[PDB]
Formats: C-alpha cells, structure tokens, sequence
C-alpha cells in the first residue's frame, strides 16, 4: 500500500453513495386500492408553501 | 504616600508628595518603515575555499599477500594528499574545510553515493509523497534550482589572510606555507599542498606528484605597503576549486564597487549639513579600509517604489513617520510658541461694559491658547515632504455647524481662524475651500451663480475636495458681479492675487548617497510657500512676506465687511468701534512664525531631509492651475496577458496610492499668530550646536546597505521563476533536460516564498522583504510608477534593473551543473532493464554500446499513450498494442515513457516482471534525470540484482519513484578469479565522472574499472606552459587554483571620520 | 450529445495566466471595477463626503481588479469537464431548456 | 467571495487528480440499473393507455 | 457535495485579507465576512 488516493476514495465514495439515491416519491393526490385519494386535506397553494 | 524627608511633613496621594519634594529641591509595516533590519554583507573565511571533497568508498587491501606490506606508504603513517582506498569518489559538501565568523543557515551536504541522497530532491514541493525514500520526478527541476540557490548563498564569503611560515624541511624549498587557524592544523598541510609529499613509490599518487611541477606552491605575491603592518592581499597556490573561487571573486568585485574613502564621507556630510557641521578626515597613507556604501540611483528608485507600495493607503502606517519628524523638528527649531502674546495684545482693546458681545473676548474663547499647538503645527510642516502619499486636510470639525452667517460674531471669527490655516495645508483644493467658507457665511445676504443644483452655494465647504467641483464663478472671477456681491468679488481677487507661490530648496548629496526621489529632478525639494535665504545672523522682526500679507488682507476684508451699509446699522457704534479696533490690533501682532516659515525653516527641512528612514516622495505643488492638479498616483507589480512592455501595460494595471490626513486649524492658527525667538540668539551658533549630535548615526548608511538586498532579491526571483515558467524577460535556460511539471499559479507562488525564505535566512533578516511582490502573481513582474494630471497627461517612471551578482552566480552554477551533473548525484539520460549475465567487469555507469538501443534502432517497438493488453487464451502469448496499431508479444526491445509505467504500475508489475527475470525483453524507460544509488560487490563471488531491481520496480508510485540502484564491481589490483554476475539496470550515457582514482596505492589496476588521478583537473601542476591564473570553467572544475586572500578591515564610520564639537 | 452551459469554455491547461482578459469572467470583473472607478472618480454623485475618499476608493478597487484568483480560470476549463463526467451517471439525467 | 478567491493545490497534475477522482465515482455506478428500469417505465405506459 | 469532493478548487477567503492588509477598504472586509467558510 504505497500509493494513497489524492482526492481520497473514502471521501469520493461517501458522496457518490448519496448521489446514487433515487428521487423521493410524490404520492399525494393519487387513489389507493379502495378509491380514496390519499394525502392531507389542505389548500393546494398553502401546501406548496 | 506617607511623609517626605526634608521637613517631617506627612501627606497623602504621592502625586502630591513628588511635587512637594520638587518644591524642596528647586505592527510590521510600522516597524519596517522606521527600524528596518541591517543585512550582514561582509563575512570573512579563514579556511580554504572549497566545496568538493574526496571521500573514500571501499578500503584498499593493505595486508595483501601478492605484494608485501613494506611497499605501501600506509605502513609508515605517511600523510597523503588523497585518501588511499580501492575506490574513491568525489562528493559535494560546502564548507567542510572552512572557518567563518557568521554562518549562513544554508548548505548543500551530500552523503557518499553508497548512501541515499533522496532527501535533497524531495525537499521542495513534495508534501503528498507517502514513502520516506521516494520523490516526484516532476519536481526535480525546482529541487535542483533550490539546491543551486542554497549552494551560492552559502559560498558568498570573503577570503581571509591569516599568516605564513617558511618550510625548514627540504620539501618544496623556501616556500611560504599558509597556516589556517582551528583546533589542529597538522592534518591540513597534506590536503592543502599535494606537491609537498615525497615520491618514493610507483603508487598512483606518487606517479602523480612526481609528474607535477615544483615551483608553484605556497605564497608567491604580496602587497606589503607598510613596515610592521599586515600585507594587504596575497596570492597562494593551494587546494581550492574554480567554481567557489569564481563566486567569491565576483562577490569581492561586487563589494569593491561600493567602496568609499574617508574623504568623500567628509565631503558628503559637509554638504548634508550645508556648512553648519564640519567633520574631518585624515591626510596620511592608510590601510585599505572596506566600506561598502555607494549604490546607483536605480536601486534607490526601486526601493522607493516598494516602500510606496507598502504604504498603499492603510491610513496608519505613515502617521508615526510624521510624528517622528515633528519630534525631530522639536530638538532643532529655535522658534518657540508664546501663547501670552495674544492674551497680552487683546487686553488693551477699548470696549464698553454695557455691550453684550465683547469681540476682543470672544476670540480668546475661540482660540483657547494651550500646549498642543506644536504637535499639530509640525505635522503640517512634516507633511510637505510627502505630497505624493499624504494629503493633509483641515479637520471636518473645524468648520461651523450650519455654515453660519456674517451677522454671527462667533462665526465671523471662525472664518478668520480658517483663513490663516488653509495656506499651510497640502491638499490642492485649499483655495476653493477658502472661498466657499465665506460663500457659506453669506447666503441670502448676497448670492453668486453655481454649477448645478447638487453643489450649490449652501453646500458645506468640506465637500469640495476634487478639481471637478471647482465652480465656474471661482475659476472665472468676472461672473461674481460687484454690484450685488462686492465682498465675494474682493475675496476672490485676494485669493487669486495673494495666494503663496511654490519654490525649491536643493537638499541632498548625490555623490555618496543616491537621490531616491522620482517625479522630480535629483537634489531638489518642492515647497508650498516661497522662501528667502537668511542674510543676517542676528534676526529681528519685519513685516515683509506672504504670510504677513495674508494676515493683513483677511483683516482688511473683515474691516470692509463691517464697513458695509447693508451690515453696519445692525450693530451699536461702540461695538463697531471695538471690532474695528480689534482688527487693527490683530493686523500688526508681533509673531516670528511667518518670518521663520519664510526664511529659516526650509534650511531645517533641507538639513533634515537626507537623514531620514523614509526618503521623501513629492508631486509638484501647483498653485491654482486646475489643468495640472494631480488626481492620482499609481504603482504596478505585474502585467496583462500578452504585453511584455511596461510603457504599454502600465496605464491599465496600477494600484492608486494615497491617504488623506486631518489637522487642527485652530492649533495651526495659534501657532501662526504666536511665535517668538530666544531673546538674543544667533542663527549659526544655534544650528552648529543643535545639528551636531545627530550626525554620528549609521542608519542613513545602513538603509543604503539594505536597498542592495531589496533590489537584488527581486532580480534573483525574476531570474529563478523564468526557469520553471514562461516570463517576459530574456534569460538562458540550461536545465530543460531535467523533467519538470507544468507550472500553475500556486507552484510559482510557493517557489517564490521558498526563495524569499532562503534570502531572508541567509542575509540575517528578521523582517519581511519582497512580500508585496508575493501578494500578486510572481510570474510576470514589473516595477513602475506614474501620476496623472487633470487633463489626462501622465508622467511615468520605469526604472531599469541593474544586474545582481547572485543571479549571475546562480546562472554560472547552472552552466557548470550542465557538465558536472554527476557530482550532485544525478545521472543524465535513461536506463535499460534487460538481463545481462556475464563474467565481464564493465561498470554499469559506462556500458558498452552493444547493449543499448534507441528510437533510431530498427526493430524496436515504441509505446506511447495507448496501452491495450489482450490476454493469451489457450497457450497463445498475451499481446500489447503498439503505437502504430500493432499487437506484439512480450519479446524484443521496448521504449516506455516513465509516466506510462507510473499510471499503470500494479497492472504492469503482474504482467511484465515474470518475463524480465527469466525470459528476454528489454525496456528502455526514459526520464531524463534520476538520482542513483550504488552497491559495490566483490567480483570473485556470485551476485544477483533481482532483489534490488524488483524492489525498485515495486515502489514506483504515480507520484514518486525511489532512487535507482546499480551494481559496480570492486576493482582489485592483483590477479583475481572470475565469477558470474547478473546485471539488470544499466545506464545509457557515461555517468562515471564522479570516480576519482582506483586503488590509489598499488602500481596499477589489472582487473576492474580503473582511472588514474585526473590530469585535466590539476592543470596548473601538469601543464608547464599554462599561466597560473587560468580556469577552465564550464568543462572542468580543476581542484587546485591560485586564490587572492585579503586582509582589509571594516571599521564604523564614526571611528574614522570625526567631527569637531 | 450536447450540454448547454451559460458560460464559454476553453480547452484545459494549468499554465494559463491569471490575468488574461480573454477570459470573459475576468473581463467582466475588470469592466465592473472600471465602471465603479468612473463612478467614484470626480466626486459628483457623492455630495456630503467631507473627506476625499476618491484615492482610497480607487485603490481598493484596483486591488480587487488585480486580485489573483483561479476561479475564473477554473470555471471555463475544468468545471465543464467535471460536469460532463458526472452527468451521464446521475439518477435523474439533466433536463435543460436553451 | 468564492469568485474572488480560490486556488489550486501547488502540485496538481490533472491526469493524476482526475484519474483518481473518476474511478471511485464510476465504481459506484448505477447506469446499468437505470437503463434497465427505464424500459419498464416505458412499457407500463402502453399497458396503461 | 460531490462537486466539492471532486473539484481541485480550494476556496479560502484569506486571499482577500492578504491583499487588503488593513474607510472604504475595511468596509468591504465587513461586507464579505472572510471569517466564514460556508460556500454551499
Ligand atoms: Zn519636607
């Protein structure tokens, strides 16, 4: 083990582990198995704020 | 506090008790701007001037059986000039034979080549190298440059004369042999004089010395000037080498250019005193002093520009200088302020008690005569020397609150306080403020046309600070109509008519000193006010100068103001009488301050101005011409992308320098109105006593010594940066063959800081030098200065760069290194990692040309940036991709660049190392320069190189390689047996130059690499037709020369030049 | 096969000078400093300043114009290379509008 | 302030720094799974419409 | 985060302080605050 990594493998890989993460799901507004639209009851613009 | 002991009286609070006893009785820039460090120029060396020693490597076989022990001169304890050994190298140790008084903490110390010298090449830019034996082959050039700079900055000494003998022995008859001091000297007389030893033998040293010449030994020249004194300089034949003899010779010439005699110090100090202080110099034959103090004007100008760049604005760096000049004027000036003059002359003013104004008593509450007028008046006088940097202005607070009105008596006096103080400032916008204060006093009473709605009449007069804001009604006086503004018309005429004139006083002694000023001619100063010379030496009161005219005309304007029909019936008749009487009283007040400032203060300024740590810096005092008002002054330190010419890249690359400064107009007015003399003084006795004690200082000479180091360090920096990066100055480059990295900004900025530290340590400097040059980009550096008028007419000064012997000697050592690369532990060329197994005894630093190959050799495959390796399936051989698209097996001759191995070191080790060992293929890895390490094996036994070469090949890292190992057979004298030896790493070119002599006591060398003692070095002995003062400098080093040895002495200047008190 | 960038890019070398005005960000910094120097220069637009701050203001603008900084050198040479290396490995590949 | 300041290390070679910063980043690649998920995302749309 | 971990650029705010070496000059050192190291 003569050569050590100049940016550092343990530093680059720990950021690539969270670049690997997929996009968070957005579920509200869509119906469930019964038929009810899931999510909270709120004004849409108040929710977007 | 208990009790005094004169009378038994008890008190409290010892602030009372000490008065009772008296009644019984009666950062960095601030430091460097005043007390800059003093470099150690002169340093003596009583030892012999060499830097190359001869170290033995393997011992000779003194108890051998082929030849008896009585043959050897080691059996008799005979001291020899060269170490007897089987193999002896020459290595580089600066000052192994020296004896100095002040060491320079910089030296090049090398181990012998059997040990490891990688710590001299991993020093500079290797902060990310893991192993303690590896160094980056992309920083070899910067490492070698820093080693050469260390090598010169060590050897900058002077040769010292010690003493001599006469040889009583018949060795070298009648010669005068040097005796160098130290703990012993017996081991030195063989090393110094190789030709002194007798020659009984057919040993190689005795073949050399018997071949040498005889009459060139010891001392052969001297300059004996006096009986019973030192000889001045001698010439000795002794062991030296031409390179450090050349370095110390050019340094001796560089110091001898600066020399001054005791007579010109007298001629300089007499003119600097302007006749008041007379010093003397002896008239006799003397002994050859050395006083290096004379420098050219270009160095003074460059050191001036760097100080102005230090006093880029910062507002506090230059304030202690003005404080120092005020305190220095205190100890000289015979003018003393007397606040009782005004309190006397305002007593006898006739007025009524029944009035409620008292104009004679309002002005004393305005003035408040106190003690601190001096330290606000002499700062205003000291600011005349520094027009270019400091712009002293009247304080913001000394103006009235709302502008005031002329009906206000207190504002009427507050105008008078400003009208006297404003001619003594140094801002160019003083007369417009002097006009606008009265135009603020009169709003509504009478009006004049302005320029815009922004800068109208009712603006505060402090805001008119630039030439653009000067109103058209002031610059053209006809616009003020005398019908409805006669007092403003009259005050504008008084400003345009009776404002003071600039002049010139001629300080300076440009013979010994150098005129450090730019933007002006040398030997001249510029003053805001006109001056006359003193005719009589018994001074007495008169009323004829511009300051008394300026005091008179303001009072007469105020009398014409109180004599106004629009203004007079608002006041009572006794009050008008008292105000007019106070003005007629205040016209003719006796004060010696105007006559002082006219005809006796510029003499003090011209006397003080050379004896000064920060020499003056002025732009021309223009009186009222709006065309030539200086609006800026700017210095540069770098250039733009393309332009290599400062006269073109100056106007778009500068830093504006200059800071304002506040003053107290009330204190200046009190100091002007109240000044008296000693009651019967004579103004030559006063000055011959006052100026005398401050002319035994040496700071005015030591700053001239300092400016040499300041000017030569920037030249060494701009020379050394140009090797590793491109610049604008034409230099030679001798070290392109050493591989270097591609220089960014941070590489040059780091390398320049290491150069700064290597200067600052070696010349005994504790403060900071060339730091503003380090703040910017140090690649493309230039130094210039300019100032611009109002109309855009720019006056630039680009000082030339005089040559620096430090950079001259660094380039010389580079030229010598180009032929003596083998001494500093570097080989030139590249290596071959084939397999050679034979019983021959050729040295791998000088291989036979059968084994090497090149790009021109046919049938040789060349590998570049492309490496695709196909594996070998089903018994077929694996292949690698050629540069020209071919696939070749693991045979033949290859050529690699080193970076190709470095980027793929582990993938190449597992593929290639099994084939280099037992198969056949050769790999010529090219790198240009590499450090080498040696291993001497015995040629009668088996040897193998694999545990060394595999250990070298495994440790190649993408950022470092370790030093390259070799196996050299030990050259025995007598007949030996033969054994197989297996060599792997051979060199390409000749690299066996550091070898000095083989077996050194035997008659010959039958088996092994041999060489005799190099005749081409010892030219002066072996060539009878050569002149003694001959060097062959770029090719050889010659190891034995004539050297001059001085016996000068360096006394302080007050120990030679004495002044009569 | 294009990646739209709001900056001009040049091929990468590390030996380019820090004070080139071919680099458009360095040119932008220089032109803003020159415009502010022209704004301060003649003391109109700033009435009521009692002292003369024009020399000190012009000097501290000249220093900010002539500062050494390798960020405009970086953004036109090595930042688009790193963006082009990173971009096809993203979990949400880039969505650009011209 | 990030524009006005900032510097390189005084010893960088780009063929070392980027060859050392690319490799742990590509070692945690997920492109071959994203390209294998985009076919399912494309294929659900026909079975919806 | 990943651009900061890959990039060679070392952003230190001390170049501004070494250039200024301290009024209008100290006002920009007040406004820029080079004691901060947040460069998100
Ligand atoms: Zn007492």
């Amino acid at each position: 083990e003569h050569y050590k990594a100049r940016p550092g493998i343990a530093s680059v890989q720990k950021a690539t582990e969270s670049a690997e993460l997929p996009m968070k799901n957005n579920d509200e507004g869509t119906p469930d198995k019964r038929g009810n639209t899931k999510g909270a009851l709120v004004n849409e613009h108040v929710e977007a704020r | 506090g208990y009790q005094c002991h004169v009378c038994s009286a008890v008190l409290f609070s010892p602030l009372d008790l000490d008065a009772h006893v008296a009644s019984h009785g009666l950062n960095r820039k601030t430091a460097q701007l005043l007390h800059a460090d003093t470099p150690r120029l002169v340093t003596w060396d009583a030892g012999l001037c060499t830097s190359f020693k001869i170290v033995p490597i393997v011992p000779a076989q003194v108890p051998q059986d082929v030849l008896a022990y009585t043959f050897f001169t080691s059996s008799y304890a005979i001291q020899s000039p060269f170490p007897e050994a089987a193999v002896s190298r020459i290595v580089v140790h600066t000052r192994w034979a020296s004896n100095v008084d002040f060491d320079r903490d910089s030296s090049v110390i090398m181990a012998p080549p059997t040990e490891n010298n990688i710590h001299l090449f991993k020093q500079l830019l290797n902060t990310e190298t893991l192993s303690v034996r590896g160094a980056n082959p992309l920083m070899f050039r910067a490492n070698v440059l820093h080693m050469l700079l260390e090598f010169v900055l060590d050897n900058l000494y002077l040769n010292r004369h010690t003493g001599f003998s006469q040889d009583h022995t018949p060795f070298t008859e009648g010669a005068n042999l040097r005796s160098l001091p130290g703990p012993d000297a017996e081991k030195w007389y063989s090393i110094m004089y190789p030709t002194r030893m007798g020659t009984p033998n057919v040993s190689k040293i005795c073949n050399f010395v018997a071949s040498c010449v005889r009459n060139r030994v010891g001392r052969f020249d001297r300059a004996q000037m006096m009986n019973g004194a030192m000889s001045e300089w001698v010439d000795v034949f002794e062991t030296s080498d031409a390179l450090t003899v050349s370095i110390r010779g050019r340094w001796m010439a560089r110091l001898a250019r600066m020399n001054i005699n005791p007579t010109e110090i007298e001629w300089a100090l007499t003119e600097c005193a302007q006749g008041y202080v007379t010093v003397t110099s002896p008239y006799a034959p003397s002994v050859n002093r050395l006083m290096p103090y004379r420098i050219s004007n270009a160095e003074r100008q460059i050191s001036q520009i760097i100080r102005v760049m230090n006093i880029g604005n910062n507002a506090t760096v230059i304030q202690p200088v003005l404080q120092d000049i005020s305190v220095l004027l205190q100890r000289i000036s015979p003018l003393q302020i007397d606040p009782t003059i005004i309190s006397n002359t305002m007593s006898t003013v006739s007025e009524s008690t029944t009035q409620t104004l008292s104009p004679a008593s309002s002005i004393l509450g305005k003035l408040r005569p106190s003690n601190s007028d001096f330290s606000s008046f002499r700062v205003a006088l000291a600011g005349w020397l520094y027009n270019g940097v400091v712009t002293t202005v009247i304080d913001d607070s000394s103006y009235p609150k709302d502008g005031g009105s002329v009906t206000s008596l207190e504002n009427l006096w507050d105008f008078f306080i400003l009208a006297l103080a404003l001619p003594l400032t140094t801002d160019p916008c003083a007369p417009v403020k002097a006009f606008m204060t009265l135009a603020n006093m009169m709003v509504g009473f009478e009006t004049i046309p302005m320029d815009n709605q922004i800068y109208t009449q009712s603006r505060r007069a402090s805001a008119f600070s630039t030439p653009h804001t000067w109103p058209r009604c002031f610059m053209n006086i006809q616009l003020i109509s005398p019908i409805d503004a006669p007092i403003l018309r009259q005050w504008a005429e008084i400003i345009h008519r009776y404002w003071p004139n600039p002049s010139q006083i001629r300080y300076g002694t440009p013979n010994v000193f150098g005129s450090a000023n730019l933007f002006t001619p040398p030997e001249v100063l510029l003053l805001p006010i006109d001056h006359q010379p003193a005719n009589v030496t018994t001074p007495t009161l008169d009323f004829t100068n511009e300051l008394t005219n300026w005091r008179a005309r303001v009072c007469e304007l105020m009398k014409n103001l109180v004599d106004n029909q629009r203004y007079q019936p608002g006041w009572t008749q006794s009050l008008v009488s008292s105000m007019r009487g106070t003005l007629g009283k205040l016209k003719l007040i006796k004060s010696m301050t105007p006559m002082y400032l006219q005809q006796l203060a510029p003499v003090e300024l011209a006397v003080i101005a050379p004896m000064l740590p920060f020499p003056p810096f002025q732009v021309p005092y223009v009186r009222l011409d709006r065309d030539r008002v200086p609006t800026m002054v700017g210095v540069t330190r770098q250039s733009r992308d393309t332009i290599t010419q400062p006269a073109l890249s100056l106007s778009t690359t500068n830093t504006t320098v200059g800071v304002p400064l506040a003053l107290d107009a009330r204190a200046i007015t009190v100091a002007l109105l109240s000044g008296k003399y000693p009651p019967d003084l004579v103004t030559n006795v006063w000055y011959a006593d006052a100026i005398y004690p401050m002319y035994a200082d040496t700071e005015v000479f030591s700053n001239l010594q300092r400016d040499v180091i300041t000017c030569e360090a920037v030249q060494t920096l701009v020379t050394l940066v140009a090797q590793i990066s491109e610049t604008q100055y034409p230099v030679d480059r001798y070290l392109d063959w050493i591989p270097s990295l591609r220089a960014s900004a941070a590489t040059a900025a780091t390398f320049a800081e290491w150069v700064n530290t290597s200067m600052k340590t070696a010349f005994d400097l504790s403060d900071m030098l060339l730091e503003p040059l380090l703040s910017g980009d140090p690649r493309m550096t230039q130094l210039a200065i300019q100032y611009q008028q109002y109309n855009g007419r720019t006056f630039n000064v680009i000082p030339e760069m005089p040559g620096s012997v430090i950079a001259d000697c660094v380039q010389l050592t580079a030229e010598v290194f180009n032929h003596e690369y083998n001494l500093f532990g570097i080989a030139r060329g590249d290596i071959i990692i084939g397999r050679v197994q034979s019983t021959h005894l050729w040295s791998p630093l000088a291989p036979p040309p059968d084994l090497v190959f090149d790009r021109d050799t046919p049938g040789v495959h060349i590998f570049g940036r492309d490496c695709r390796i196909s594996f070998g399936m089903n018994g077929a051989a694996p292949m690698i991709r050629d540069e020209t698209g071919m696939m070749v097996p693991f045979e033949g001759n290859w050529i690699f660049p080193l970076a190709l191995w470095q980027m793929n070191t582990r993938y190449f080790n597992q593929q290639f190392d099994a084939w280099i060992k037992t198969g056949e293929l050769r790999i010529r890895i090219e790198m240009g320069a590499y450090p080498y390490m040696l291993h001497y094996y015995d040629p009668r036994q088996y040897a193998n190189a694999w545990n060394l070469t595999s250990a070298w090949l495994e440790e190649i890292t993408p950022t470092s390689i370790p030093s390259v190992p070799f196996m050299v057979p030990i050259s025995s004298d007598h007949d030996i047996s033969s054994a197989p030896a297996v060599q792997y790493i051979i060199s390409t070119e000749y690299n066996d130059r550091s070898l000095f002599c083989t077996n050194s006591s035997s008659p010959q060398t039958i088996a092994g690499p041999d060489k005799h003692i190099p005749v081409e070095r010892y030219n002066i002995l072996t060539n009878p037709d050569a002149p003694p003062t001959q060097i062959q400098l770029p090719e050889v080093v010659d190891l034995y020369n004539v050297v001059t040895r001085y016996a000068y002495e360096t006394p302080p200047i007050t120990a030679v030049v004495m002044g009569v008190p």
